[PDB]
């Protein structure tokens, strides 16, 4: 009916922490949009920042302009940043003056988990946002008789109803006769998952994990197991306080 | 190789007879159709559709705004355009050519919508912030297949499977006739003809700024609706 | 039976036109075949598969750029009929070899050897094709 | 202006092309239903009437030469010169000039031959 089985096909592939070693590097500085990052890695490929903009708020947009990215930090590489609808704009123009070029975008469309459970019937706890998503996942073909557009989010927004989140992804080419290795078409620009209405901007695990898996697939060469190399060719900012993903040079702001 | 039969003599002429009566059949049907149209028959385009068919560069928007002031007194409220973008494997649609057109003259109080592909997403932002418009929101349309799958769009860096549209604001958008948080900014509908667009976005706009003149740009015969002053080379 | 296996819905006259065009131009020069225009309504892919059937070997990598006799290759493929010739086509044992190996294979193989009434069109253009179709038929009867 | 219909008519008169909307007319659905490139304004039909006045039905092959209609097409023009005569075949008017119609009255009496859709079968 809805063909929703194919919509969440990759969500059925779950695949959900390396200690400080040759495979994982850890940095915990109280400053990040000011701390030099070229000393934490050079000629890297994947560079992720988990910028939780929100209009409470986690990070101020105007702060981002003071961060410096040097060519010595990375010649050929990519930055990944989050976008929030109430703070949409004023974020799409900051990064170009730091020396990147726009290539593509990625986005997450939230299908209103409360509406999904309502259609299955015919504030949420951590359990209600972790196991309830499995609950609506395993019976994914019972609500396929309904309309897709019904179960979308209805969140307060000045102009429309806010429904989706967004990953801006920016590649810089900086060295002539040098390129990057990419898998390219791995995960569709359209993806599908539900998200709690309490923090639609926030993305919990099994979805953050989905992004982690897709980025690990897009840039496999950036990773390095402890035996092959000790220095990691891909770093991260603003991760969880307990997750230290292998390959990533984690930089958590305390 | 000749498509027709090489030699059949009168054996084919009999078939000719068949064909020729078929011929008369078509024209007699045509006559009926003629009687059906020259009697007062109403076509699909509804009332209050104003299809200005002219080149956007050739057209003088000054006459348009003069008519706007003369008849209504309020200038435009909601505007849209999905111009032919650049693909790099007409050529006067250079994004700069799209820019220099004085849409800022055509609008002082109201929104805007601009659909564009992600390959020209960024240039769209500079397209909208250049004027008094401020990019505030986006409406996105997810392609659908016949069954309910996701279209396997060509992938440059990721598998392209959605289409984006930007929204802007100049002057005052709280003109009373505007409505806020009308509904979701996403549209899930099938993949129609080449670069076609969902007709439910016009329902969205009717929810948005009803009882007022509109302006879509670069239309086709599909686009025309009620209360839509519309422009388009193929319109 | 079923010699030179036929694609669904193509005349054998088209097959012999293709044979003549391949004998004059050569395998792989499908663009020249389109330029000549002796096979209307044919695509490069479909003519490629038809060449696969006519040569008797499914893989055309060993026959690229060859003005070889199609029937001779088909006959020598029956000379090696010990291999399963599915659809009268031999599957090449070489798995997509390098350009050098494919090139030496090329060298060795060289050395060895109604219509408009359809389309759901409106009355205007169908009659446009119909009247001069009838003129063509009238001229055909006149010369008969 | 909340007078949406009058407003629309005014804008159509002020901006829209003549072949799109009449001088003070409605949307003119006839142009909409036909495709862009071939439409029959009163100018085109009066020009074809002039062409009929030129020689009438017969060996009159200058139908496209005069370009009386906008980008005249021989088959479409010969098709659209037939409803005026009201008879499917024109063999009974071959080789003569025709001034007015005087053909609908002499043929609508033929009930068996045909009177529906303002036309007669053969
Ligand atoms: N400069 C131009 N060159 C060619 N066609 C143009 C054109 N400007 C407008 N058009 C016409 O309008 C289309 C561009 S717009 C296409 C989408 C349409 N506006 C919609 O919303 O449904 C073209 O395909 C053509 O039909």
């Amino acid at each position: 009916d809805n063909q929703l089985s194919l919509l969440l096909k990759w969500r059925n592939d779950k695949i959900p922490a390396s200690e400080t070693d040759n495979k994982c590097k850890v940095v915990n500085v109280k400053n990040i949009f000011k701390s030099d990052l070229s000393k934490y890695g050079a000629n890297l490929q994947a560079l992720f920042i988990n910028a939780l903009w929100k209009v409470k708020e986690g990070l101020n947009i105007n702060d981002l302009s003071n961060l410096k990215i040097p060519l010595s930090l990375m010649k050929n590489g990519i930055l990944f940043i989050w976008s929030e609808k109430e703070i949409l704009g004023q974020i799409v123009e900051i990064m170009e003056q730091k020396g990147f070029t726009y290539i593509e975008n990625f986005s997450i469309m939230f299908l209103g988990l409360n509406k999904c459970l309502q259609s299955i019937n015919h504030e949420k706890s951590i359990e209600q946002v972790t196991q309830e998503k499995k609950f609506v996942m395993n019976n994914l073909d019972i609500l396929k008789s309904t309309d897709i557009n019904n179960l979308f989010l209805r969140n307060n927004y000045p102009y429309f109803k806010k429904t989706r989140h967004t990953l801006l992804m920016f590649r810089r080419i900086g060295d002539k006769n040098q390129k990057l290795e990419l898998r390219h078409q791995r995960t569709s620009d359209v993806v599908f998952e539900v998200t709690d209405e309490q923090d639609p901007s926030k993305v919990d695990t099994m979805m953050k994990e989905y992004v982690y898996q897709m980025i690990e697939t897009l840039l496999p060469k950036a990773q390095f197991i402890p035996g092959v190399d000790k220095h990691l060719k891909m770093m991260e900012l603003f991760a969880s306080t307990d997750n230290y993903r292998p390959g990533w040079i984690s930089v958590i702001e305390k | 190789y000749l498509d027709r039969l090489p030699k059949s003599k009168k054996g084919l002429q009999g078939l000719l007879q068949d064909i020729e009566k078929r011929i008369l059949h078509y024209k007699q049907l045509f006559f009926k159709e003629q009687n059906e149209i020259a009697n007062g028959k109403r076509s699909m385009v509804p009332d209050n559709s104003i299809p200005i068919c002219s080149d956007v560069t050739k057209l003088n928007f000054q006459a348009l705004i003069d008519a706007q002031m003369r008849h209504a007194g309020k200038m435009f409220d909601v505007i849209m355009m999905d111009p032919p973008w650049q693909l790099s494997s007409y050529d006067s649609l250079s994004d700069e050519k799209i820019q220099n057109m004085p849409i800022q003259s055509l609008q002082q109080d109201g929104f805007i919508f601009v659909w564009a592909i992600n390959a020209k997403y960024r240039v769209t932002i500079k397209m909208i912030e250049n004027w008094g418009y401020k990019l505030v929101d986006e409406i996105t349309w997810v392609k659908k297949t016949v069954n309910g799958k996701i279209a396997k769009g060509h992938g440059f860096y990721l598998q392209h499977a959605k289409e984006s549209c930007l929204i802007g604001v100049k002057g005052d958008v709280d003109n009373g006739r505007f409505k806020k948080n009308i509904a979701s900014d996403v549209i899930f509908s099938e993949r129609r003809g080449q670069s076609q667009k969902p007709e439910e976005i016009y329902q969205y706009i009717n929810q948005l700024c009803p009882n007022g003149n509109y302006l879509e740009i670069f239309a086709r015969r599909n686009n025309l609706h009620d209360n839509w002053v519309s422009i388009g080379n193929e319109l | 039976l079923w010699n030179y296996t036929l694609s669904p819905g193509w005349r054998e006259e088209e097959v012999k036109i293709l044979k003549s065009a391949l004998q004059l131009f050569g395998i792989g020069k499908w663009k020249k075949i389109m330029e000549s225009g002796c096979l209307p309504g044919k695509s490069i892919g479909q003519i490629y598969m038809q060449t696969q059937r006519l040569l008797g070997q499914q893989s055309l990598g060993d026959f690229m750029g060859l003005q070889i006799d199609l029937e001779a290759v088909f006959n020598q493929n029956m000379k090696k009929q010990d291999v399963l010739r599915k659809n009268n086509c031999i599957i090449n044992t070489g798995d997509n070899p390098t350009k050098e190996e494919r090139k030496r294979r090329i060298e060795q193989n060289r050395k060895i050897y109604e219509d408009i009434e359809n389309e759901k069109f409106t009355n205007l253009e169908i009659l446009t094709h119909l009247y001069n179709l009838k003129a063509e038929i009238v001229r055909r009867l006149a010369e008969q | 202006p909340l007078d949406f219909t009058q407003y629309a008519k005014n804008m159509r008169k002020d901006l829209s092309n003549q072949d799109i909307c009449l001088e003070d007319g409605a949307l003119n659905h006839s142009y909409f239903l036909t495709k862009k490139g071939q439409y029959w304004t009163p100018l085109n039909q009066k020009a074809l009437q002039r062409g009929i006045e030129l020689f009438g039905v017969g060996n009159w092959k200058e139908i496209n030469y005069d370009e009386f209609s906008g980008k005249a097409n021989i088959v479409e023009l010969e098709l659209r010169t037939c409803m005026i005569l009201g008879i499917n075949d024109i063999t009974e008017y071959y080789g003569k000039k025709i001034s007015e119609e005087e053909q609908e009255e002499i043929k609508k009496s033929n009930i068996a031959k045909g009177k529906k859709e303002n036309k007669l079968k053969d």
